[PDB]
């Protein structure tokens, strides 16, 4: 499911601010790591994302290819596949907390300067 | 014997643009005289000062390629530039190197004409304005400004693909782009960097004459998203001194003059 900009960040509201990333960060980031596809999945090494956020089954959820993963965030990652933000965004607050806003590798690179363009001018 | 005018008389400004009426390339042709063997036309009233290669990256995408013809011909001609349309085809299995069949597009190109303008346009975005005019600027020009795919707004202002403009001296002056882009993305982010670290800017159409239409298909095989892009664009400033125009290798295994196009098969070799 292709979302936007604006419901990203309607969605995405309780991430606000967490480990001091904003919804401008955010939005920027998602857009080079997902482009806000809810059912991206793209393969990386021996590991697969999953989702908007991309979140690794290396590492972070359990995947019925890698059953051995430490499963981190304690979920499917088929879970992150779906319309439904809630435990993307729980496992994504875990990411932040163990790892930090590096693990998205889009960060720095992409939204590091320029935020003002990525918020939603809607209400 | 006239210089052409700074804006055409024959633009006639949005268009509607569907692909579901088949096309034809024989009527195509046919709809289009005045476009030589090759596709290359040039203005019988006027002189224009763009001269102008278009250069498309492909593989596997004819049914794009037609209404892309169809579409761009009588625009470009409406536009007074003397043009040639370039197709540069990966051959092999290997992923999708756009920005290096681009490079390739400009070495191949160069030897035909003396161009001196460069559009490098995939081969699935159509203009919906003919004022969206596909030239080159006193900046590097993005053109494919306002698609539909991202609700005709730019996605980022830092946003490069699609398709752009660059005069040969701005292109020779960043080393042209990166052979190193393998898979899907960061390639356009890449050169957009190249551009910054060479004290050039972003020239860009408004909004309403940039809308652009792309023709909707499905995630290409043998181009996946690079897992690397981000790395890669992080290092531009260095890695664009030995990788670019400078450092290109291929082999030209065909060179096919159609009456609308001139299709370049390439080996362009794998990720080393
Ligand atoms: O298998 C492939 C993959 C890509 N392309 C070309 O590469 C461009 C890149 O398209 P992409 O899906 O990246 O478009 P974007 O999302 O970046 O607008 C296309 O327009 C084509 O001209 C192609 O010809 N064959
Ligand atoms: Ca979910």
């Amino acid at each position: 499911t292709e979302l936007t900009k604006c419901k990203v960040s309607h969605a995405i509201k309780d991430i606000d601010g967490y480990q001091g990333i904003s919804l401008l960060e955010w939005a920027c980031v998602l857009f080079h790591t997902s482009g806000y596809d809810t059912q991206a999945v793209v393969n990386d090494n021996g590991s697969t994302e999953y989702g908007l956020f991309q979140i690794s089954d290396r590492f972070w959820c359990k995947s019925s290819e890698f059953p051995e993963s430490e499963n981190i965030c304690g979920i499917s990652c088929d879970k992150l596949l779906d319309d439904e933000l809630d435990d993307d965004i729980a496992c994504a607050k875990k990411i932040l907390a163990i790892k930090g806003i590096d693990y998205w590798k889009a960060y720095k690179p992409m939204c590091s300067e320029k935020l003002e363009q990525w918020r939603c001018e809607k209400p | 014997l006239t210089a052409c005018p700074e804006e055409s008389p024959l633009l006639v400004g949005p268009m509607l643009i569907e692909f579901n009426i088949p096309v034809d390339l024989k009527l195509v042709e046919q709809q289009n005289p005045k476009v030589k063997l090759g596709g290359r036309y040039t203005p019988m009233d006027c002189i224009s000062p763009h001269k102008v290669a278009i250069i498309i990256p492909f593989r596997n995408r004819q049914e794009h390629l037609k209404y892309w013809l169809y579409y761009l011909h009588p625009i470009l001609q409406r536009q007074q530039l003397d043009y040639g349309i370039y197709v540069i085809n990966q051959a092999g299995e290997s992923m999708f190197n756009r920005a290096k069949l681009l490079n390739v597009g400009f070495k191949e190109a160069l030897k035909d004409y003396d161009y001196n303008c460069f559009v490098f346009s995939d081969v699935d975005l159509i203009p919906m304005n003919d004022h969206n005019t596909y030239r080159c600027f006193s900046q590097p020009r993005h053109i494919s400004v306002a698609m539909d795919k991202f609700g005709f707004s730019l996605p980022y202002v830092q946003y490069f693909g699609g398709v752009s403009a660059l005069s040969k001296q701005q292109f020779l002056s960043i080393n042209g782009f990166p052979n190193n882009y393998w898979g899907w993305g960061g390639e356009d982010d890449d050169i957009y960097n190249r551009l910054a670290f060479r004290g050039m800017s972003v020239s860009r159409p408004n909004a309403v004459i940039g809308k652009c239409r792309m023709i909707r298909h499905s995630r290409d095989k043998k181009n996946e998203p690079n897992p690397q892009r981000f790395d890669r664009i992080a290092h531009t400033k260095e890695t664009m001194l030995s990788d670019g125009l400078n450092s290109l290798t291929y082999m030209v295994l065909e060179v096919q003059r159609y009456p609308l196009y001139t299709k370049i098969t390439v080996d362009i070799g794998t990720p080393s």
